[PDB]
């Protein structure tokens, strides 16, 4: 599951100095996590994701 | 003097909201638990 | 001496949104676990219902 798969084969990002490419990675994902975690608590909806019930039963 | 602070991290303001958000927190029912309004 | 001056207060940063992401995750799981677990039941105790009364139509034809 984690390692994602190659959709878009961007050819030359294979081996260009990791030491120089790991920080902007974790800072960028770090970035899409604030993003991501911000606007998944601003939805009323999420109590009920963590909580769920269902009764389609008449 | 030039004793200085470490940055004081704004993150743990918000990832600490997050965790209250995560734990179930609501601003209206535990205020009225404390037997105060919003 | 090289030092890798990588902040430690964005490595405790990403592992506070780990916290979190994980947290909910748990949250989420045993609170699903326990709908499904009452949905097959609930969809059980109604083929119970289904059986015998296609059964019972069966021998009425």
């Amino acid at each position: 599951d984690v390692i994602q798969y190659p959709d878009t084969i961007s050819s030359n990002v294979i081996l260009e100095s990791l030491s120089h490419s790991t920080e902007k990675n974790v800072v960028t994902c770090i970035r899409e996590n604030e993003e991501l975690l911000k606007e998944l608590f601003s939805s009323p909806h999420f109590q009920a994701t963590l909580s769920p019930e269902c009764n389609p039963w008449p | 003097m030039q004793s200085g602070s470490r940055p004081h991290l704004a993150w743990q303001r918000e990832h600490m909201w997050l965790a209250l958000q995560g734990l179930g927190f609501e601003s209206g029912a535990e205020a009225a638990n404390a037997g105060k309004t919003l | 001496t090289p030092v890798n001056l990588v902040p430690e207060d964005m490595v405790e940063m990403i592992e506070s949104q780990t916290l979190l992401l994980t947290y909910l995750t748990i949250k989420m799981q045993k609170n699903l676990f326990r709908l499904e677990e009452k949905a097959e039941r609930n969809l059980l105790l109604v083929n119970d219902q289904k059986d015998q009364l296609q059964e019972t139509i069966h021998m009425m034809k």
